[PDB]
């Protein structure tokens, strides 16, 4: 099972699409990964629809129809990383610019816009990333294995919220090998 | 159905490269594209031209289109709101892995019919909203950072919409 999902107040800015990259990323890609948050944001979307069909119009300049019909085209990988993370890694997890960092852990710090950062983390084994308070709200997303931290027990397809007021220790559970995608404001 | 039945209009896109049908859309989503994206902050010479684009997507991508988990509308906004913001993003917001239903099978109609059911029933209910409520609804659509949370401070019958979405979404994994 995931027990562990993306927020209402991010699925909402989701929806909105008033999210910086990173944030975005690890949220989309948790909704490739649980169809719990993908009917749970599908809804908040509807939201936006609805808003959008009472919207009062706006015209387009006279030929805009028949300027965007001539162009028509008229009668015209890795199972960890899935949906738009694929984008950001090309094939094979296991092959990026990793950053070993060190006492067990590696990271690769992925290209966005936004001012918000987003990194792969690679946690093996029974190894720990060595504790990190927040400069804002982080998330994390695992796509291979299992970790232990806050109050709770996270595995692939669950994703953590950690706040500015959080002092945690992310030790890897036993077994396969702990990677995830973290996103940081 | 009829010149303002978008979902068969859709499917006419979809199973015939149906360009009357694309008529329809566009005359009636495009200027309400440029009047969202405007509330959104655009101006708009830059609002016509991305609502240009939103329609050409939903001509290309058509296929993408399921009507068991959403509304044209709710489809051609998820387009509109994955344009790229620069400020916030290097392209258009990352989306999820694509799940559409193949050039065989359709949705059962049954949940395709469901699905606008629950749909026009929330329509129905954004419009018949106090107007200091609707505004904190559309301040989360159009110019709001993620301090704010919208299926908890609202009232809205999100919840049988939810369900159908993923009672859709399973049939689709059975399926495919
Ligand atoms: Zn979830
Ligand atoms: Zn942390």
């Amino acid at each position: 099972t995931i027990r562990h999902h993306v927020s209402d107040a991010l699925l909402t800015a989701y929806a909105a699409g008033t999210l910086s990259e990173a944030f975005s990323l690890v949220v989309a890609t948790h909704l490739s990964l649980c169809d719990e948050c993908r009917a749970r944001a599908g809804a908040l979307d509807a939201v936006g629809g609805s808003l959008m069909e009472e919207t009062a119009p706006v015209a387009l300049s006279e030929g805009s129809l028949a300027s965007v019909m001539a162009q028509l085209d008229r009668q015209i990988a890795d199972p960890r990383a899935p949906a738009p993370l694929a984008d950001y890694v090309g094939r094979r997890l296991e092959d990026v610019r990793w950053r070993t960092l060190g006492g067990g852990v590696r990271q690769a710090i992925l290209p966005t816009g936004g001012e918000a950062i987003a990194r792969l983390l690679w946690i093996p084994g029974g190894q720990a990333v060595p504790d990190h308070g927040h400069r804002g709200l982080e998330l994390t997303l695992v796509l291979q294995g299992a970790f232990r931290d806050e109050t709770d027990r996270f595995g692939a397809g669950d994703i953590e919220i950690a706040d500015q007021e959080l002092e945690h220790t992310p030790v890897a559970e036993r077994g396969l090998d702990c990677i995830c995608l973290a996103a940081t404001d | 159905s009829d010149r303002t039945d978008w979902v068969a209009l859709m499917r006419a896109i979809r199973d015939h490269r149906d360009e009357a049908a694309f008529a329809e859309l566009f005359q009636h989503f495009a200027p309400k594209v440029k009047g969202f994206l405007m509330k959104s902050g655009s101006v708009a010479s830059q609002a016509e031209e991305c609502a240009q684009d939103v329609m050409a997507t939903v001509w290309q991508k058509a296929h993408l289109f399921d009507p068991s988990r959403a509304s044209v509308a709710t489809w051609i906004f998820t387009i509109a709101r994955n344009r790229r913001i620069d400020g916030l993003r290097k392209d258009r917001q990352p989306e999820p892995e694509d799940l559409f239903w193949g050039p065989d099978s359709e949705p059962d109609q049954a949940d395709v019919y469901e699905m606008q059911q629950e749909n026009a029933r929330l329509g129905r209910a954004i419009a018949r909203l106090p107007e200091a409520q609707r505004a904190l609804i559309e301040r989360a659509f159009f110019g709001d950072l993620t301090h704010r949370e919208l299926a908890a401070e609202t009232g809205l019958p999100l919840g049988t919409i939810k369900s159908r979405i993923r009672l859709a979404l399973d049939r689709l994994r059975q399926h495919m």
